[PDB]
This record gives C-alpha cells, structure tokens and sequence, in this order.
C-alpha cells in the first residue's frame, strides 16, 4: 500500500517535466496525479515476475521492450488522498528466436476497486531452449459468428468443445474467449486450454449466455477453437481505422530533449537499474552508455500528447502504450510526430513515433487513446421534413441501409405501405389495400388501433371513429394535399428512422462517447432513447411513432372538409419590443385563457426571448397575433406597468385591449386562415395543439401502448440516469424522490404517485 | 466584474499596476486573463474601423492589450502565501536596511520610508507580492530631471513615466 | 437500490415521461441550460434533416453564454448532420 502524497507527485512531475496544471497543487481543484505514476506504484509488483526460477535468464541483458497503460472504463484518475495497492499477474513467458519475452500485466487497486492496468513487456536476450517452463495466456478476440443456413447449428453441435446449456434458438453468437497455451517446441504446443462464454443478443437487448467452451488437448499444432472462428465469423472490431490518417500538429513544434543524467528519475520511480546510471554496468552489457530510462520516454512523450493532442486537459488521455524500439543517450534531442488514425468507443486513437533528430532513427513507436471533448447529441423533431432524407446516407452506408430495410418491411408486412417510397417518391395520396390472406391480416391491425378520448362533460363517449375500416373494407386511402411526407402520421416515422440511420452509422464508426448527454425535441425524444438507451427495437419504435401520429391527429374534431378550429403559432417576443420580456407574453397567455375560458398555452419553450410556440384554438391564436400587433404600436410593456399600477389592477387593464380583438376574432369565419403578424409566424401545415393540456385526455390509450412496446427487461438504466434530458421534466433523468414529485406536480400522474407514496422500499 | 462573475475567487482578477490614467496592468492566472481578453475582443473595435464619420459619444472603445513578459502574478492576492515565507528568510539571514537619507516614496501609500514604525524589508515584500502599485501617486514629483537606471531603455519605465509628466516640466 | 428495483423505478418513470410528453409543454430552454451550462459541452451535434436545433443552440449561446464562454475559455463547436458532416466523421477537407 502506497499513499499518494502531495510531495511524491511534485517530485515526479519535476523529474519528468510534466508542466500540466492538473498535477500541481492549486486551491479550488483536487490535485491530480500522473497516469505514469502507475509504474511508480506498481514497479515492485511487475519486476518481481522476472525473478522466479522457471524464468531463468541473464538479467543483465534484459531489454525493456514495451509498456502500456489502460484506464478501466468508469475509473477516476489518481488523487492525493488515495490509498493505493497493486496486484500483478504475469501473462506470457515465451521463448522467441530473439530471446525470452516476459509480459506482466499489473492491475493497480484503490479502495478495493481496480483503477488502471500496466502492460509491461521485457526481454532476456539470447537463445533459450527452456520449452518445459514456458507458457502463454491470451484473451482472444471476440468473434461474432452469424448463423444463416440450417446446417450451421448442426456443425457446432458436432464440435465437442461447444456445449450449449439451454434450449434457446439463436441467430447470431459472439464468442468472448480466453486461452492458455503451453509449449513443447518453437511452434508446437504441449497443451491448450481454451475456455470461454458464448453470448446471444435478444431483441429486448438482454444478453443471456447460451453455453460454454471447454477445449483441452495435448501435443497440438494450433488452436481449433480460434481457427474455427477465424473463418466462420467476423471479429467484433472496435479499433475502426480511418481511410486517410490526419496529422494533429506539424512542424518542429514537437521536440523534446533527454535529461542530462538518469539519477533524478531513478530515485523517484525506484528504477535503480545500474545500466542507466553507472559507467561500468552500461559498458559491461555493451550498450552505448548510460542510456535513458524507458519510463522517462514513456512519461515525456505522454506529456507531449496530453497537451498537444488533448489540449492540455489531463482527464482526456485514457490509454497510452509505446514500444521501446531504440535507445537514447542523455541530452539527445527527440522530435516526435503525432497522428490521428482510428477510433474506439468514442475516444481518439492517436499514434506517435519518437525519433532522435540528429540520427533520424525511430526510438519510440506508440499509440494513445484520448477522450473527445464533452459531446452532446440533440435530435431534430418534426417541422423539417423534406423529400430525400438521407438517401445518400442510405445508398452509401451499410449500417444505415439495414435500418431502413428492416423497417419498411415491417410496414409493408404489418401496415401495408413502404416507408422508403414515402420518403423517396413523395405521393399526395396512398391507398392501403386489404387483399388476400395476408391482406386481411393487415386491416385488423387498423381495427385494433383504437384511441379513447373522454369528453369534457365526464361522460365516457365510448364511440367508433373508424367507420372507415371495418370487417367489409377492402381498401383505405390516406389523403394529404401537401404530400404524405408532410402529413403527420408519416412524417414522424420518417424522421426517427432517418435519425437512427444517421446515429447507427455514427455509432458504427466508433464515435459515441460514454460521457454523452443526449436529447431530443418533442418528436426527437423517442429518436433519442431508442438510439442511446436502445429501449425499443427498430420494429417497435416505428409502431409507437406511427401510433403517436394517429393518436394526435384524430384527437381533434374535424369538419366535413377535414380541417379544424385548432392550430399552432410560433412567437418571437423580440420583434414587438426589445424590452418585451419572457414574463411579458406568458402573462398575456395566462390571462386570456382565464378570461375567455378557452385553451391557449405556449408549448415550445425553445429560446429565451426569441423562439416560443403558442398553441390552442384559433380564436385565441387570432387573439394573440392581434394583441402582439397592438402592443407594438401602443408600446405597452407589462413590467413597466408593475411600478405604475398595482398587482391586481393589471387584470382590469386588459379589457380595454383584448376585448376589441377578441370580438373581431369571432367576426371572422370561425376556421380562420391565420395571417403573418409582426411578432407572429403561424406554423403552416399544423392543426393539433400538442404539448398542451387539450391532449391530456388522449394519453391513456397511448400510455397503455408503451407498456407493451417498451418491455420491462429492455430498460438499461445506466444510459438513462444523468444523460437523458426529458421534455416533461427538463432537468436530467434521475430516479430520486424529488424528481418524481416534479413530474407529478406537472402532470398529476397516477402510476408514479403510487410509488411516490411507498417510496421507502428502495434499499 | 464581468469576467470574475463567471469564475471562483482563486481565479479572480484584480488591478495590479496602475501606470497612468489610461495605462493599467491586470494580474491573475494566465487562463483567466485569457478569459479577460476574449471578452474585450467582443466589445473592442479594430484600429482600421475609421470612426471619423460617426459622432463622438456613439463610438466604440479601442485598445491594445497584450501579455507582458512577466512570469509571476505580482501585486495580487495570488502570492499572499509567499509573503510570510520571504520575510522568514529575511530573518534567517542578515538582511536589514539601515537609516535612510533621501526620501523614498512608498509605491502603494505614497508615504516616505523614513517615517516607518515597521522595518523596510518586511514592508517591501508585502509591497511587491501583495499590495498593488499606484505609480502616479508614487511619483507625485517635485522634480525636473528623472533618471531611469532600470531595464528597457526606450521601452523601460522612463518612457511610460514620460507620458504621465509631459507638460509638468520633467 | 437492488438492480431489479432500479429498473422498475426507471421503467415506470421512462414511460410516464414519454406518455405525458405528448400532452405537456417541452421545456427546451432549461434543457439547453443543462447541456450548455451544467455539463459544459464543447461539441453540440444535431442529427436531423436541417439545422433547426443547431441554429436554436447558437441563439442561446449568444444571448445567455457569450460572457460565460469567454470567462471559462470554452470553445463550443456547433455541428449538424445536414451541413457539418465532415467534422463529425473526422474526414476533414
């Protein structure tokens, strides 16, 4: 157990020249420790693994070849209060033609939990025939085998190393496997033990193990388990490499310089190898002098990539590995290059080469994984549909093509249309035909889709609205004069398919951070938690977003023309007056709904003082567009009437204003076409005031539909908590008792107020 | 007050050197002084804006600001912990200043060092590290010729104290 | 909380949030005041057909967080999938 003191950090960073301000002690910030201080913590655990008798070598010809760091995903960096211990295990002692390789992986613990792994790699140079005392432990690459024919299930049940322990049908299997080899000659094996777990991805995103691998053999020439997976499946590749690697910084900027003597770094890190410090030990092994520590060139180049690639943010670099390809004498000048090549799990693969500038020979070849900047994803709602959404992203991306193709054949087999031809070749009307045997299996989907809306009178009008599809109907026609892709129940499945096509294409390229905060506006909400929280499949997402489109559309009564007395209006409060506040217009909406006993609510709280959207019946919308016109010419600010008039008498002040425009609102033909105002842009194409209390009655069938389309086991909470910003409660998703009350005070829910009462059974 | 409102008090910015009426030097952390001149670039104007055809009171403010080659936050609260450490080293060695002969004006107060209750060195270390500089208060002259022995020459103290005393006969 | 409990508390809350999102006003202002201020996000990436949220982000930065981004030295990069596609895929021109 070593305790990371404040003095041990500052002596270490001075020895390696790490300038970065996160490591020096400043008030108002917890003093952070270097990630190269891992080897100071874990030296006496790593080099104890080359002392056993079974690894018997000339220790004075040892060459430190490569070392690597890896932060565990979800672990915090080291602090100055941390009590830190280390357990190390040895992985591979294998006799090569160039010597006896020793790889030691030392996992550093802290308060029980592991923090980071140190993958060090040594070499006893020479020729060694000790094949009796050599071994190798490798964790194999996860191979995803995709079963498509019917003979494929027959093959692996003949493989005696496979043993499935369940009667579960399976489409695709990922084998996450580990091996333990023992050698008998240079490339024959004395024994192989290969165990591993096989895995199945369910459609509800739950991972359940199907069976196990148990292979064991003696005197072999290869591993059968891996060679089977080498040809009959693809590897789960996470290191996705770019087509053309981009250089991060160019010029001479990059140089670094060796120390004058190796004695400061030796006493700090405990690296007391006399090759680095002594004239006589370095001359004994015929190496060119008192050469630099490898661990200095680890910490020096890592401090270069921490400031020149991570913009001097110390938390971003999460993995760093290098090969000590050459040796460097002291005071040599090192010019490094730094190149951005690939991605993995949202963090940036960066590859570096350190070259001695007066010789131009390579010394280090390395690689680093740094985080991206703090990224958040917003998803576009409805309003921005156009013909041709992402068809270049459909024609050119594999992973985006399989989410359109999987979804339209869920529409054409269950609802009778193709969503690709709705997006590509936008029609003005679509006839759904209820044809033969599978066509009568499609119209009873439409019969079962029944919404219930109780009226304001309290009488439950359990009535049939679909007279238009019944047991004798053979065709139904969807009509929209603007275009079907602009019609409500077809515009929103076109978006969430397009936005998941762009997401899963972005996700397949390794672009998704783990510390992301994602969101969506109105319709985007679903496009978010299906993307990042994967709570519903591709087929169950498109049902909900289509059911929501028909839930909102026929929730508003239409006339014989199919038009309505309702609508929505986008409001810019900046255009009426520069002193027209947020509390100015939302006071206007507050009183005019209370006076006329209508419904008028601002439903989109988009931008402070620039973009609001008001919704309600059109008489209140012709009211609001005329009030904000007449308050532009009269220059009446309400907040300046707060010091001029009392609190109550502003309620009697509005009768001189709003009653004149409310009378002329009813003097127009009642289903009005709204004109453009000064501070008012009416949303052309909309007819339902959603996100308002009018649609509060229509939730209860839609709330029953989510309880069978969002299954209980698909909710992974770790992608929801603190990363999901809802639109009901616009502070981030958290399952605390104060959060449920903020939901319940805003909607008066029934299901959460049950669990808000008996809250105490949580722990 | 615009910049320090978004920052803690360990990254708070204060006035350090007052070199004139329109010559000031700010001090603080280098990142929060970089937070200062990003704000100023929003409200400043380039030098070639040509405001000669807009009237005077509706013009925009123009300035030149850049970091000095100085590698410590002198004359601020950032080094107030160092002041107790320095005069401890003054006590450990034979550092003391004897009887003064010409009046030497204080930089912060503007008083003479001959009339001190305190010693001079533990006053001046509070005066370089912590307390700010009121320079035109400190050179409130009765003087005809002024000699800068200091660094810079044509860029030194003498040129910036020239412009404060252009018509006072110095 | 036990892992069987903390799903069921999150399962009901995720459904009651989405179902009542249909009928309650979307509060995108203090939504924007989370991922601009409480999280300090540099990359704001819109995925959609047209930048109606990238332009909705830029108007909130200049109105509420211009003196905030200067003081804490954040360089926020606004991005959309409509126009700024070469910046997201790290294939720069």
């Amino acid at each position: 157990e070593i305790t990371i003191s404040s003095q041990t950090i500052s002596e270490f960073t001075h020895a390696i020249g790490n300038k970065c301000d996160a490591f020096v002690d400043r008030p108002g910030k917890a003093t952070l420790a270097p990630m190269d201080f891992a080897i100071v913590i874990g030296w006496k655990a790593i080099i104890k693994a080359i002392f056993p008798k079974s690894v018997d070598g000339d220790l004075l010809k040892l060459v430190h070849l490569s070392n690597g760091y890896k932060m565990i995903t979800g672990a915090a960096p080291l602090k100055k209060g941390d009590v830190v211990s280390t357990k190390a295990e040895i992985k591979a002692v294998l006799n090569q033609p160039s010597g006896k390789l020793v790889e030691v992986v030392g996992t550093i613990y802290r308060e029980g939990k592991p923090v980071m792994e140190v993958t060090s790699q040594f070499l006893y140079r020479g020729e060694y025939n000790d094949y009796c005392n050599t071994f190798q432990k490798v964790t194999e690459t996860p191979v995803q085998v995709a079963f498509k024919s019917a003979k494929d299930l027959a093959v692996l049940r003949s493989k005696e190393w496979f043993h499935l322990e369940k009667d579960v049908q399976f489409d695709v299997l990922t084998f996450r496997c580990e091996s333990t080899y023992k050698f008998k000659s240079a490339n024959v094996y004395s024994s192989i033990k290969t165990t591993g777990q096989v895995l199945l991805e369910l459609p509800t995103k739950e991972v359940i193990q199907v069976g196990s691998v148990d292979y064991e053999a003696g005197t072999s020439y290869g591993n059968p388990v891996t060679d089977y997976l080498s040809r009959n499946g693809k590897t789960i590749e996470e290191s996705v490499i770019f087509e053309n690697a981009i250089p991060l910084s160019s010029g001479e900027e990059l140089t670094s310089k060796a120390p004058g003597t190796n004695e400061p770094y030796a006493i700090v890190s405990g690296d007391y190898n006399p090759i680095h410090v002594s004239r006589v030990f370095a001359a004994y092994a015929k190496l060119p002098g008192t050469i630099t520590h490898g661990m200095y060139s680890s910490a020096s180049i890592r401090a270069l990539v921490e400031e020149w690639a991570a913009n001097n943010v110390a938390a971003r670099v999460r993995a760093f590995k290098c090969d000590f390809v050459g040796m460097v004498l002291p005071n040599d000048t090192l010019q490094t290059t730094m190149e951005h090549v690939g991605m993995i799990n949202g963090r940036k693969i960066i590859k570096v080469e350190t070259r001695n500038v007066e010789t131009e020979l390579p010394v280090l070849i390395g690689e680093a994984e740094i985080e991206q900047p703090t990224t958040t994803y917003v998803f576009t709602g409805q309003g921005s549909q156009e013909q041709g959404m992402g068809m270049e992203l459909y024609n050119s991306s594999e992973v985006a093509r399989e989410v359109w193709d999987k979804a339209d054949r869920h529409f054409v087999n269950n609802y009778g249309f193709s969503i690709l031809d709705i997006v590509q070749n936008n029609p003005n009307e679509l006839t759904i035909h209820f044809g033969g045997a599978k066509g009568r299996a499609i119209r009873d989907n439409y019969i079962g889709m029944m919404f219930e809306t109780i009226g304001e009178d309290g009488a439950l009008k359990s009535e049939k609205i679909f007279k238009d599809i019944d047991e004798t109907t053979t065709s139904y026609t969807f009509v929209s004069p603007t275009g079907l892709l602009s019609a409500t129940q077809f515009t929103q499945p076109a978006l969430t398919l397009m936005e998941k096509a762009a997401y899963e294409d972005i996700k397949s390229k390794g672009l998704i951070p783990s510390d992301i905060m994602f969101a969506g506006h109105s319709l985007g909400e679903y496009s978010a938690l299906s993307s990042l929280a994967n709570v519903m499949p591709i087929e169950s997402l498109v049902d909900v977003v289509f059911y929501r489109g028909m839930t909102m559309q026929v929730a508003v009564p239409r006339d014989e023309l199919g038009r309505s007395n309702y609508g929505m209006v986008a409001v810019n409060p900046s255009r009426v007056s520069a002193t027209f506040d947020d509390s100015a217009l939302r006071f206007v909406v507050d009183e005019v709904a209370n006076k006329t006993k209508w419904l008028l609510e601002i439903v989109n709280y988009n931008v402070e003082n620039q973009q609001y959207v008001a919704a309600g019946d059109l008489r209140a919308l012709d009211t609001l567009t005329n009030v904000l016109n007449v308050l532009k010419i009269n220059k009446i600010d309400i907040v300046k009437l707060q010091e001029q008039m009392s609190i109550e008498k502003v309620k009697e002040h509005l009768y001189e204003i709003v009653d004149e425009v409310a009378a002329k609102s009813l003097a127009k033909p009642q289903p009005i076409d709204l004109e453009r105002g000064f501070a008012v842009i009416p949303l052309k194409g909309i007819s339902v005031p959603f996100h308002s209390s009018y649609l509060m009655s229509g939730v209860k069938p839609f709330q029953r539909f989510l309880c069978k389309k969002i299954p209980k086991s698909s909710v992974k909470p770790q992608d929801l908590i603190g990363k999901y910003i809802p639109n009901l409660t616009a502070k981030p998703f958290e399952l605390t008792k104060e959060y449920f009350q903020s939901v319940y005070d805003l909607t008066k829910s029934e299901k959460i107020k049950s669990i808000l009462d008996n809250w105490e059974q949580y722990e | 007050e615009q910049t320090n409102s978004h920052l803690p008090r360990e990254k708070h910015i204060a006035i350090s050197l007052i070199n004139g009426a329109r010559n000031l030097v700010l001090s603080g952390p280098p990142e929060s002084l970089y937070g200062f001149n990003l704000n100023l670039r929003n409200q400043k104007a380039p030098m070639g804006l040509d405001q000669s055809r807009v009237p005077f009171s509706e013009r925009k403010l123009k300035c030149s600001n850049r970091f000095l080659p100085i590698f410590a936050p002198f004359h601020s609260h950032l080094l107030a912990d160092a002041t107790e450490l320095i005069l401890d080293d003054v006590k450990e060695h034979g550092l003391s200043f004897e009887g003064l002969k010409i009046p030497v004006y204080d930089t912060f107060d503007g008083s003479d060092f001959q009339a001190l209750k305190e010693p001079i060195i533990d006053r001046v270390v509070k005066l370089i590290t912590e307390l700010p500089v009121h320079w035109e208060e400190a050179t409130n002259h009765k003087a005809t010729h002024i000699l800068d022995f200091g660094p810079g020459g044509v860029s030194g103290l003498g040129v910036l104290t020239h412009r404060n005393k252009e018509g006072t006969g110095a | 909380m036990k892992p069987e409990i903390e799903q069921e508390l999150s399962h009901t809350l995720l459904t009651e949030l989405l179902a009542y999102q249909f009928a309650s006003p979307v509060r995108w202002i203090e939504t924007q005041d989370v991922f601009l201020k409480q999280h300090n996000t540099e990359r704001i990436i819109e995925i959609g057909p047209s930048p109606t949220l990238a332009g909705m982000a830029n108007r909130t930065i200049k109105a509420k967080y211009e003196s905030y981004d200067a003081a804490l030295s954040l360089q926020r990069q606004v991005l959309c999938y409509s126009k700024d596609a070469k910046e997201i895929y790290y294939k720069p021109d």
